[PDB]
Formats: C-alpha cells, structure tokens, sequence
DNA sequence: GGACAATAAAGTCTTAAACTGAACAAAATAGATCTAAACTATGACAATAAAGTCTTAAACTAG
DNA sequence: CTAGTTTAAGACTTTATTGTCATAGTTTAGATCTATTTTGTTCAGTTTAAGACTTTATTGTCC
C-alpha cells in the first residue's frame, strides 16, 4: 500500500524531482572535471 | 498505429575537446563524434557508438549493432549499477531510417533477406545529439559523406563516457519534454516522460520486440574486401595473417573493423557467412595494439617522404662525403 | 514476457509463436507438415508454466541467418518468385481468419496461375520457418546426398570378397601391388563363379576405386654484368713503412646492366688485362661485410645487397685464358658472349678527387705522395656506397612498366627487380670460384719438391702419396702474382682437386714478396752475372789500395 | 742442416744419422740391441722439424774420442780383427740393401768361419757408436765389476 | 630458424633441409632408397615445432666431408666421373620440378649414355647425404665382410694348392686350438709355438685315430688362428785435402814494442783438392814441417768468423763454408810422430796417403806485394816495420778475394758443370755440396787440438812438474802430491801452460801453469828459450 | 803390518741349432653396381546414373 | 457447402561411379666388378743355453 502511495507522489508533478536530479547531474559533471584537473 | 520499435533514426554530432588514454595520460585519441538512436514514437534513445572520424552511415551501423543488445555490462564495466526497467531495449525493431544508397550492398542484403529489416528513406534531422553533448560543450556541425577506407586536453575517454551515459540516463528517465504532440488516447495522468510512453506503448499497441542474437549481426554489418593467400599467409590491406583453420578460390573476402588491426574474419565459401577468424602474424607484428586510420597514416606519410627526402639527403651524405675525405686527406699528409 | 519468434516445448513438442496481442497469443506447431496457426489465452499459458508444462528452448532453423544465395542462381529466384507470390497475404491485418484467408487465396489462385496446394506450402513454410524470406529458399542441396553411398555393378557378395583380398594382402603388410591383389581376387571369383564370361569380371578401377574410398591413407637484375677500368695518377705509399712506393694504382669495377648498380671491384697495381679483372669479378660475387668491416666501416645488409653468380658475363674469349673460359662455361652455368662497347662509369668515380690517364686493355705478359693503400680504400669504398645508395641518375632511360614513385636511384631499381623481375641468384662456395680463375702454369717435380718460376714448393699430400719417387708428368699449378707465398697444385689433368703448396727452406728468403719483383731481381742476378769480369777488376783495384794504404801506414810509425 | 755422425730426438728416442745422398737420409736407432737402418726423404725431416718433434741433444758416446788402448793389449788385438772382418761390407755402395748385404755377410761367414749373428752384432755395433774403429773395442773394462763389494 | 643441411626428427623420421625461398622450405627423408624432395610452408613446420612433433637431432653424415681418398684408387675416378654426370641439373634453379627435371634427364641421359634409374639413383645419393661432392663415394669397403670369420660355412678348402691336400678347419678343431694355446702359451714366457704345435698333434692323433698323418692340420693354420684371435699388439768438396808452404823475405816486428824484431814468416795453406779452395792457413816462424802444419790442419776444420773477427774483418759463414773433417788427408806419413797418425786413424777416422807433386799457389797469395824464398819441408828437430797484424790482415783479405772472385782459366769443368757456372771456387764448392757430397763429419775442437800437439816425458819433483829444464804446478796435483813414465803435450809457441796426461791410455789432462821461482821466461816461446840455453851453455865454458 | 800369491766372483763374448715375421701369389667367397625391358601409380577428362526436390491435375475430406 | 488435404506422374537438381588415356618414376633377373679371407712357400734377420775368457775383490802363507 505504502509503495503505491509512493508511486503516485512521484508521479504527482516530478518537476522537484527533475530540478534536483539536475542539480545532482551537473555537481557530479563538475566533481569529474575537477578530479580530472587534478589528475596530472 | 505507432508504437514503440516500429521506427528508428539516427543521429551524429561532434564535441570540440581532445582525449587522453586512461592509463597513459600523454598520448592525443583526436576529437570524438557520438552516434545515437532514437525510437520514432517515445522518442527514447536506444543505443550509442563514440567514434573518432569522420561521420559516415557504415560507421552509424554500429550503433544499431549496440541499440539492439543488452546494457547491462556496458553500464556495470563503467561502474554504473542499472536496472531493467530503466533500460527496457532488447530486440529488433520493424523499420529503419537511412540512406540505402549510401550503405554497402552486402549489409542492404543482410538487413532485409536475413533478419528482415525494412530501410526506408530519412527525414530531417533535429539538434538530439547536439543537444545532449552541447550541455557542458561546445559542439560544430557535423554532416554525414562517404566512407574512405585506404590510403588517402587531460581528459580521457573513460570519464566522457561515464558523463555521456549518466546524462543519456537522466534525459530517458527524469526529463520531461514540453513540444511533445500529445495523443487522444493517453491518459491524462501520463506525463511526457519517454519511459512511461515506453511501458504504456508496449503494454498497449506492440506488444514485444524480436529475437536475435548479436555475434551474427555484429559480423554481417562490417566492411569487408578482398584479400591475397600466399605462402606468407593471408594478406589484407598490406597486413599478414595466419590461422588453425588454414594450416590444413581465386575471388576471397574478410570483414575488418577499422578500430582493431587484431583480427579479421575470413570467409571461405560463396553464399555462405561461415568464417574463420584469422590473426597478425611476427611478420606485421610490429603494428599490434594500433587501429587502421592510425596504419594508413603511418603508410601515408613513410610514402610522403621519396619527392624531396631524397634530393635533400642527397646534398647531406654529399657534403658528409667531402667532410669525411678532406679530414681523412689532411691527417694523412699531416703524417 | 515472450518475444516473437521464439521456440517453446509443450509436452515435448516444439512450437513457435508468431503474434502477441491483448488477451491472445497465436501460435503454430513446427512439428508436422499440415496445419495452421491457432490462438488462445494468455492465462492458460501462464497455467501451464506454472505447472511445468512449457519450458523453454532453441529454434532449429537458426542456421538460415548465414545464408545469402548468389545471383542469377536458382536459390536466388525461386525465393524472391515465392516471396512476391505471398506477400499480398502476409501483409493483410487478417490473415489468422479461415474465411479472408480463404478469398486471398483464392485471389492470389486467379492472378498468379498456381493451384491452392502449393500457395498453402508456401505460407506453411513461411510461418513454420522464422517469418523471414529467407524462409522461401528450396531444399536443393539436399539432391543427391553429398557425402554418402550410392560391366557388372557392385554386390555385397563382391564387397566381401574385396574386403577378405584387401584384408589378407594389402593391411599390415608392405612391398605388396594392387596389381598383383587384383590378381589373386580374379582367380579366387573364377574359381568361385565359373559360370560368368572372361569379359564380365569388375576391373581394376573397380578395385582401386573401392579400396582408396573404403581404406583411406624481360630482363631484371642479375641477368648479366659488364666491367670496366680506369687509372689514377696519385702514388701510393705502405701503411707501416712510410718510405716504400708501390705505384698509381688500377681500379676494375662490375656494374649490372640492368640497374646499372655497381657489385664488385678490385685494386691492381699493373697494366690492365682481362686476365686480372677476374679477381674483380670475384669480389663482385662475394659477401663484402668482412672487407668493410675490416676497414673501420659499419655495413649492414641493405647496404649492399649482392651476393651470388650471374647469368651472362659480358666479354671478349680471345683476351681470356682458356681454362678461365671452361671453367666458366662448363663448371659453373655462366654464359659468356660479346661485350658492348663502354662507358666512363669508373673515371667517373673517380675524377672527383684525382687526375686519371685514359686506360687501354693489353695482353697478359708475366715472366722476365704520402698517401697510403688503406686511406685510398676507404675513400672509393665511401665513394662507392654514396654513388650506389643516394645518387641520382639523370640520363637513365626509363621503360614504360615503371611506377611514377620510382627513383631513378640504383638499390630501389635492384629491389623492385627482386620483388617483380627475377627473384634471386644462385649460391656459390668462394675458394672454389677465387682458385679456379687464377693464372697457371707448367710446374716440374724433384726430390726437392715442385719448382715453379724457380721457386721451390712442398707439401703433405706429395709427401703422404709417395709422389717424388714414382713421378720424377705434364702438371698445372695455379699462383696469385701478388703473393709467392702458397700455390695450388693440380694433381691429373684436367682434373677438380688442387693441394696448398708452400715455400722450402731453400726459397724462404723470398717471403712475403711478389712475383713482379722477384722476376725483377733474377733479372739484377742474371746481369751480375754477367757483368762479374767487369767486377773483378774493381775487386783488385780495391785489394792494391788497401794494401798500399797500409803498407805506407805502417812505413808512417 | 745436419752433419754425418749427428745425434737427434725424434718423439724422444735416439737416432743417429748415417749418410746423405740426393734427398734421402739414411738413419738408425741406438737404443735397442736390433735392427737395420732406415731411409727417408729430407722434406718429411723438414716436416717433423717444423712442428717440435725433432730436436737436437748430446751423443751419449763421445767420450769414445779419448781412447788409446795401447799394443799387446787385448782391446787392441781384438779392434783389429774386427775391423779387418767387416772392412769388406762398410767399403761397398750396397751396404744398405738387404739383399747385397745378405750375399756381402755370406760371403763373410765362409771366407773367415765366423756366424752370422756375430757379423750382424758387429755391423750393428760400429754403426751405433759413430761410425770408427774405436767403436769396435770390447766392454771388458766393466768385467769384475770394479771397486765394489762381492758379498 | 633453420640451417641449409639441418637433419630433424618429425614423427620420429629423419628429415634433411635442402632450401628455403620466400615462405617455402624443400626437405627430403634419409632413411628410404626412394623418393624425390617435398616443399611445405614455414608456418606449418612452426606449427609443427609448437605442438612438440618436430624436435632437432645430430647429422649421421658429418664425418663424410672429412674424408680424401687417394689417386689411382677406384673411389677417387668414380667419384670424379659420376659429379661430372649430374653437374647440369644441380646448376639448375628448375631442378625441383618434374617436367624440367624429366627434360634434364633425358638430356643427361643422350648425352652419357647411362639409363635412367642410374640418374635417379645418383641424384638420390646426392641429395641424401649433405650435398658434397663426397656424397658420390660408391659403398666397395663393405663388400667382401672385412672382420668376419669363414670357418662355419663351407665344405672346400681355401687356399693355394699343396705343390697333397690337407682339410678345412671347422669349430671343433678351433676348439682344440684354443684348449691346446690356453694350455700352453697363454700367460707364460719363453714356449715357443712350434712345441705347442706338437703337443697338439698328440690331441688330435687320440681324438681322431683314422685320420691319416698327411690329413692334419698344419702348422701355418695354428699359427694363423693364434695370431688372429690372440694379439701381441765421384769426387766433391771436402773429399781430399792437401797441404802447402812458403816462406816470406821481410822480417816483422812486435805490433806493441817495434823495437822487437821476430823474424821471417812461414805461411801454411791447405788446399780442397776438387774446387780447389783454401780451407785453413796458419803462421809459423821457422823452417817448415808437418808436425807443425798440423797446425793448419786443425785450423781448417774450424770456424773462420771469430778469427776474422778479432783481425777487425766482417764475414758471413757463406763466405767461408768449411767446416768438419774431410775423408782424406793428403800428406807424408814417415815424417809424422805415431801418437798423431794413430789419433787421426783411430779416433776420427781419416785416412792418411802419400802426397803428389807440389805447385806454387801459396806464391800466388804472397809473391803478389813480397820476393819469396824457397821453402822446404824436412824433419822435426826441438831442443823493416810492419808487424803480425798487418801481415794476417793482408793475406787474410788476399785469400779472400782469390776464393770469390778471381776466375781460374787451366781449369778444366766437369761434363755436367751447367753453362752458365762460373769457374770460381765459391761457386764449385756450392754445387759440389749441393748435388754430390751432402755435408761433412762432425768434431770437437779441443780434443782435436790437443790430440795432434807434440809430446814430451817429465819429471816429477817437489818443485812440481819439470818440463824443457822448467817448472809448472796446478791445483789438481796438490791432492796426491806424488813415476810410472808420465808425458805432457807442449805448445812451441807458449811456453805458459801444459797438458799432464796422469792415467796411461787415455787424453784426459790436467792444466798446469808456471811457477813463480820460473816465470822470468814467461811471454815468450820455446824456440827463445832453447837459443838462451844454448848460448848460456856455450858462454859458461 | 808388508808382501805375494791365489782362489773365486762378476761381467762379457761366441756358438750352434732352431725359430720367426714380412711379403707374394693363388684359391674360395661376399657385397655392390649397371643394363634392358617392362611395369606401376597418378591425375585429368568425359560420360553415365542415382538420389532428392518440385509443381500439376483431380478427386477427396472433416466440418 | 467449404476450407484445407492427398496421390501419382513427369521433369529438374546435384553428385557419385566408371572408362580411357598420358607420364614421371620404379622394379627385376642376370652378368660383371670390387674386395675379402685363408693357405703354401721363401728368406732376411733373431733368440737361447752352455761354456769360455777378463778383471778384480777377498783370503792364505809367510816375514
């Protein structure tokens, strides 16, 4: 029951959803590129 | 009605940056062009191929060799954990998008008569590729000719690539689209979200996709051409080499991928795909670990150097010559 | 779930499915020859799995993904024939109906010529097969079971026979015919079936055929040479004694013809003739890594790529010896004809560094500047390899089967006449070849050994073969001119072997002279000889003067 | 180059060489008590000098050339006929025949009653010792064995 | 990986490598008599040596290169005859293909008439066995079963006939042979076979007593078996010499004090009788004899470089070859003291014989700058501004000159003197030696020189030793200090040292020198010291 | 102790009869090489026959 | 009806079996060559035991 109550929230709007994976998406973009700058 | 793998396209773009090996920081790959395919009806993107020259359909034949098998261990080798039901692409689809003029007539026959695959014309392309790639790069238009085969900056490619599969991910799974032409049919509590259009498309109108298994399709769409026996082996593009298979006609053929110079596939007898695979012999064995553009460089410029090389190692050993005998004269009559 | 075209067993029986829809699943037994598609439920599917009914499998026609007929082959027709004959049904969204089925079959009957039987085989296979024209293709190669079995013809009563002669005679046995088995098994059929004519019995074609099946077990390079000579004006001087003078040495060369590559050369220090150019043409066939090693020059193999015996020499018989020709001719394969006319090749070069006098061929006539040799050496050797390696020829005449990227440059003209023209040269043993064109002459034979030119010479194989007692006999021996220290003796005339020969106490003071001066000094000899009256009167003249000097010397104290 | 009478060392044993004639030397061991002389060429003595297996030492009988023995005594007497018994072999140009030197000994042997075997011991002993009469002399001056103890 | 004439194992079969071209290698096997060379790939026989079914051996033909057969023998003209058969289709580069190999027979085969099995065999031969011209060496030392025994087989008899036939030996009387020689040869010394030969002959009378006597075996058959299984393994240079003198006018002087006047010099030469060469010479100072031209004689024998030397001249031993004793010595023997003939007859072995008419050569040497006197040689008799020095030098130099270089016109060449041979004597000498004579006969100076010196009885006394009214001593007389008829050899040019001859019989001598309380006479020579005694003697009565 | 035998020990020599070893020639015997004619194994070509697959025509059949 | 099946006949497709050549390389009996082993006869040079000669140490008879 829980799980489809999950599943409806995430379906609610996913725009909170979509706005925070980018966030997640671009700091790990820029976490590779900064190691990178660091490697050599 | 349109449903999930009833229709795939292609795509191609360019990033303007330059890669590094992974272990060995100092040596230059080149610029790298991606490949992409998209199902027509969810517009969701179903396979990838990164490659480092010009693009070309021949070479866009190996991203649909990859839209139709697994990802799992692609995902895993680059330290992805992954799920099925975020991928949901196994299998064959009904029609594809591209140009029949410009492909070779061997992989024509192979699509239609041996896995039947309809290829039907393309039609304008959009900015889907540039789109993903243009993000954190910067991107130069890139437009598809003929294939050329002969002769005619801390970044490695690991990390591109983890980045370029982690935004793929991110665009099928989470993005929502906005142009998007909605349906009668669709529910009205179904964003537009290529996964969801996915699941409702293929629990509705498709049903499944089709069998195959990848090993056959990867070897019908590489290049092939004709090659020389001798005592010295099996020649192919000025390369040798050797097999169990032959160790016991005038009109032979192998297929190459122009990646790595390792191994080729031999075909014996006409009508048939049956092949052995062949490997470099110590006569060329100097070449292993390269790729062919990088040998047909090396042909290339070893052929460059006889028009003024020799004219100007002339007057060098000319000049050496005097040196030499003028010293070797004044010490003997100095003596 | 399931995927389309996939292979399943129910009950031990193969069946494949060909449509997915909602709420039915249609699929079709590829077991038997009849039949059509059939569909039901997905939940009776589902209830089988479940109790272990379906289980999962392969597909047996898998093979048909590597086949790919040529053209205007019978495949290749009968195929795409069959494939336009049934598309119009297969194409059609009720094709699973037995009444529409049954009108486009028929609609396809009045349009194509062909009766129901053959259109309902067709889309039996076509459904039955994996749903692929390749599906269409007929069963042609199975006509004639390849690989099996099939004026008397053969019977199982002859077989045994065959395998009772052949079991007794050829098996574990050697030296034995089939000629002679075929023998043995005519008498044993003849003594068994008396009744059959001579002219009816199996051959031996037959028999050997049965008992193999059922037993199994223009011109390029090295195509001709030419020499050429030349003089330089410079005296030489010894290395190690810098006062000694030999004198303007002469240069002999071989050049190829075809590539016009320099392959050997030679340093004499006398009149020229065709009788010393021999020694050039020596060297010429020859492997020169030790003579420039030897002198401080680093060489490899590239370098200078001739070793091996030509095919044509290009000179004139009447200047040669004759011995030199046979040997030539008949010993070695070498063909000898006329030599056209030549050119400066040799001045050229050496006119770099030298003034050189015009160099005239003459007879062979043995009997009676701080510069050294080796400095000389080294600088035509590096003349050599840069007029070889690097030079540009610009008159050379180019034929038309020439490539565009080919520089008129003599070692790319030598390998791509290896690579295209004449593959390689024939291998020779060197002594051999450097012994058998020296100079020789009549020889005599004593107790104190073998004289030639004067000089005394002995051996161990005179000695081991009792030779000076039973022989003193018309014997040849073979000298160098530059060196008296060894000769080579033939035993029997016209004969292949020589012995090494060395100087006796008698005429070791000789050694390490040449014959030029040795002949020069018998000929001081033989004028002191002749003038010893002369000298006896000095003789005197001195012996008064001194004994007057001292007699007034002594008168002096 | 060798002198008539030399003494040499061929593989360490002995020789004395006799006579020299247009290339063949004519040789004799002196160490055992039989044979006859041997012949050879000069060039194989060459051979064997060049490579050290024939070098020069010392004649172990030269102290023969300081002896006098004086008249009526037995030494003397005994030379005497012996030399006068073998003059005729040692004055003929056959002497190293074998076949002559049979008839040269046979000859001997009836014209003065002597055996063979003394004749042949007697050639064999003056061509050992150097070739004169003194090598004729008996070795009666060890009899008695002298300045010892008889016990 | 592979080498021209490389033997290999493949499959357990011996295989020899014959070429290798551009990926192709030809071997042919060496164990068939049959068969012609295959050609494979480089790749395969790699492939062959990986899985482990090719591996490397030694080649059972290495020792046939080291191989010469003499001339005249069969293997030699055979070997010589078949090379010269098979020579044009070994210097073919096509000789590995059957048509032109077939084309290349038939030729070979018209023009030496010689069948065609015969070519094949050849080339089989040749290719089998190394490639080498000793390859073609035919297989004759095995024929005939050289080492084996023929005793077993037979019934005959082999052998000449008997000039009246005896039996052939089989293994039972081989048998007895081998207990008789076990019996009584084996491991003793001293038997001798012809007693075992009898001791036999009883065995086989008892064993076989119906065999007549002229049917045994015989004695060259048991020698034969013991020895087989039971081993136990005209005129020349220095050929006459002859002796001649003279006698020079000038009086000489001492070379130190010029005040001393010596006296008129003798000259001694001896003479080769067949180049006519001077050998040796020697100086005396009073009326010639032989005792002293002895003197001479020893003089020539010798080496002439040291004396040369000491007189300030430079020569070579090829400027004076003369050295050993001759054959003859050609001079008086009445006028000789016995010891000296018994000494050259007995102890070097050189015959002395009457001398013939004399000449004048030695004026030739002397008259040529002095007046000369005549000169006499007769029996023993003891009891101006120039000295010695130039005088040797001059007749040294002159002698010289006359034996290189003056040329003799009354002499008459021998038949086979070649034309061109000067008549000098050097020149004579050379050939004489070189062709005839071969060398001369060894000597010792030393004894030589004291075996010819004259002789004198002394006396013994505790002065010492009292020789000519003078006394000497020396060390080795001091042990004993003792008159059995003692002697001593003399110089009569020195009166400084003797030689004591103490054991009668022998030469060997003690040295001994002057003593103090005699030594005024000392430097000077026996001839002076007879004169002063003599006039002391007249003047002190 | 001196001396003179004087008897014996140690080394050397000749004889007489017998023996020996190397060399030659003639038998008997064992292995190698060549000829002459015929023969054998192999590959290439053509023909023939067997074995399998295919469609047609016409009636049949399960429903 | 009616949608789907069966059978006999003739032609087509693929390949195994057999008849003749042509030729590079091999086999076979018989004759002759090459080398060996075994025995008869001769002759130049050697061995061996016995007794005699040669030389000198050790002792006897005498002063």
């Amino acid at each position: 029951d829980i799980q489809a109550q999950e599943k409806h929230n995430k379906a609610n709007a996913k725009q909170d959803e979509l706005t925070k994976r980018r966030e997640l998406e671009a700091f790990i973009q820029q976490t590779i590129q900064k190691a990178n700058k660091l490697t050599p | 009605a349109l449903g999930p793998g009833s229709r795939y396209e292609i795509d191609a773009t360019i990033a303007d940056i330059y890669l590094v090996d992974h272990h060995d920081r100092q040596k230059i790959i080149g610029r790298p062009t991606l490949y992409i395919v998209i199902d027509v009806f969810s517009r969701m993107i179903t396979g990838f191929y990164i490659g480092f020259e010009n693009p070309s359909y021949v070479v866009a034949m190996q991203a649909f060799v990859n839209a139709c098998s697994d990802k799992t261990a692609i995902c895993a080798q680059h330290d992805i954990e992954i799920s099925s039901s975020d991928w949901p692409c196994v299998g064959l689809p009904d029609v594809l998008l591209a140009d029949r003029g410009e492909l070779m007539s061997h992989q024509v026959e192979a699509l239609v008569s041996s896995f039947n695959v309809r290829v039907e014309s393309a039609p304008p392309r959009r900015g889907d590729a540039k789109g993903i790639v243009e993000s954190t790069f910067r991107t130069l238009q890139a437009e598809f000719k003929s294939f050329a085969p002969g002769i005619v900056a801390s970044l490695s490619v690991f990390e591109f690539t983890q980045i370029i599969l982690r935004t793929i991910l991110f665009r099928n799974n989470h993005l929502v689209m906005d142009k998007y032409d909605r349906d009668a049919d669709f529910p009205t509590d179904l964003p537009s979200i290529p996964v969801q259009l996915w699941q409702w498309g293929m629990q509705h109108r498709t049903g499944s996709l089709r069998a195959v298994e990848q090993e056959q399709l990867r070897v019908a769409l590489l290049p092939r051409r004709k090659v020389s026996i001798s005592s010295f082996g099996v020649n192919l593009w000025g390369l040798y080499y050797s097999g169990s298979e032959i160790l016991r006609p005038q009109h032979l053929e192998a297929a190459y991928d122009p990646v790595l110079v390792d191994t080729i596939y031999l075909f014996p007898q006409v009508g048939s795909r049956v092949f052995w695979r062949c490997n470099l012999t110590e006569r060329s064995r100097q070449f292993k670990g390269l790729s062919f553009w990088e040998v047909w460089d090396i042909q290339a410029q070893e052929k460059h150097n006889k028009a003024n090389a020799k004219q100007d190692e002339l007057t060098k050993r000319r000049e050496l010559e005097a040196f030499i005998q003028q010293t070797i004269q004044k010490a003997n009559k100095l003596t | 779930m399931w995927q389309i075209n996939e292979v399943v067993l129910f009950d031990n029986d193969p069946y494949r499915i060909l449509a997915i829809e909602d709420g039915q699943v249609v699929w079709m037994q590829i077991s038997a020859d009849k039949g059509v598609p059939q569909a039901r439920a997905e939940l009776l599917l589902m209830q089988y799995l479940d109790e272990g009914r379906l289980v999962r499998t392969d597909d047996p026609y898998v093979h048909l993904d590597l086949e790919e007929p040529s053209v205007d082959s019978v495949s290749f027709q009968k195929r795409e024939e069959d494939y336009r004959k049934i598309l119009p049904i297969i194409n059609s969204k009720d094709r699973f109906d037995p009444k529409v089925r049954s009108e486009l079959v028929e609609h396809v009957v009045q349009e194509h010529k062909v009766t129901k039987a053959t259109v309902y085989k067709l889309l039996r296979r076509y459904w039955q097969r994996g749903q692929t024209p390749n599906a269409l293709i007929p069963d042609y190669k199975n006509s004639g079971a390849p690989g099996e079995r099939r004026g008397t013809k053969v019977t199982p009563e002859i077989e045994r026979l065959f395998r009772l002669t052949i079991e007794k005679h050829l098996l574990n046995q050697k030296g034995t015919k089939t000629t002679v088995a075929y023998r043995r098994f005519v008498d044993l059929f003849a003594q068994y079936f008396p009744r059959i004519p001579q002219e009816d019995y199996p051959t031996l074609r037959q028999f050997r055929y049965f008992y193999d099946r059922e037993y199994p077990k223009a011109l390029g390079p090295g195509s001709r040479y030419e020499i050429d000579a030349t003089i330089a004006d410079i005296y030489l001087v010894d290395h190690h004694d810098r006062q000694k003078i030999i004198g303007r040495p002469t240069l002999y060369i071989v050049i190829d013809v075809f590539s016009r590559m320099i392959t050997g050369f030679y340093i004499g220090f006398e009149n020229p003739s065709y009788v010393v150019a021999m020694q050039a043409f020596v060297n010429a066939c020859s492997d020169k890594t030790a003579i420039c090693a030897q002198h401080d020059i680093e060489i490899s193999s590239s370098d200078w790529p001739c070793v091996g015996l030509p095919d044509v020499l290009l000179a004139d018989r009447g200047e040669l010896m004759s011995h030199q020709v046979e040997a030539l001719v008949s010993s070695f394969n070498v063909r000898v004809e006329s030599a056209p006319p030549r050119r400066g090749d040799a001045k050229g070069i050496v006119e770099s560094t030298f003034r050189t006098l015009q160099a005239e061929f003459k007879s062979f006539a043995p009997g009676i500047a701080s510069l050294s040799v080796f400095e000389f050496t080294q600088i035509i050797l590096r003349t050599i390899l840069f007029r070889n390696n690097h030079l540009v020829m610009d008159k050379y005449d180019r034929d038309a089967d020439f490539p565009t990227d080919l520089p008129s440059i003599p070692v790319q003209l030598w390998q791509w006449g290896m690579q295209h023209r004449t593959g390689s040269l024939r291998a020779v043993e060197q002594e051999q070849l450097r012994v058998a064109l020296l100079p020789r002459r009549k020889v005599s034979i004593s107790s104190f050994g073998v004289n030639l030119w004067g000089l005394y010479y002995s051996g161990s194989e005179i000695l081991r073969e009792g030779w000076l007692q039973r022989s003193t006999q018309h014997l040849e021996a073979a000298y160098d001119p530059v060196l008296v220290d060894t000769i080579y003796l033939f035993p029997q005339v016209g004969s292949r072997v020589f012995w090494r020969c060395n100087l006796t106490e008698r005429s070791r003071q000789f050694k390490g002279l040449s014959f030029w001066e040795v002949w020069d000094i018998q000929a001081q000899e033989k004028h002191n000889k002749a003038n010893a009256k002369q000298d006896e009167l000095t003789k005197r003249r001195e012996l008064e003067a001194f004994i007057q000097q001292t007699i007034q010397k002594a008168n002096k104290l | 180059m060798w002198q008539i009478n030399e003494v040499v060392l061929f593989d360490n044993d002995p020789y004395r060489i006799l006579a020299i004639e247009d290339g063949q030397v004519v040789w004799m061991q002196i160490s055992a008590d039989k044979g006859v002389p041997q012949a050879r060429a000069e060039l194989l003595l060459m051979q064997y000098l060049d490579e050290g297996r024939l070098v020069r030492t010392d004649d172990p009988y030269v102290h023969l050339d300081l002896e006098e023995p004086s008249v009526d005594s037995v030494s003397f007497q005994k030379r005497e006929e012996d030399y006068r018994k073998i003059l005729p072999i040692i004055n003929s140009k056959d002497r190293f025949d074998p076949k002559v030197r049979s008839e040269l000994v046979e000859h001997v042997v009836q014209e003065h009653k002597v055996t063979k075997a003394t004749v042949y011991k007697l050639l064999r002993r003056y061509w050992q010792r150097g070739q004169t009469p003194n090598a004729l002399i008996p070795d009666y001056k060890n009899s008695g064995a002298p300045g010892e103890r008889r016990s």
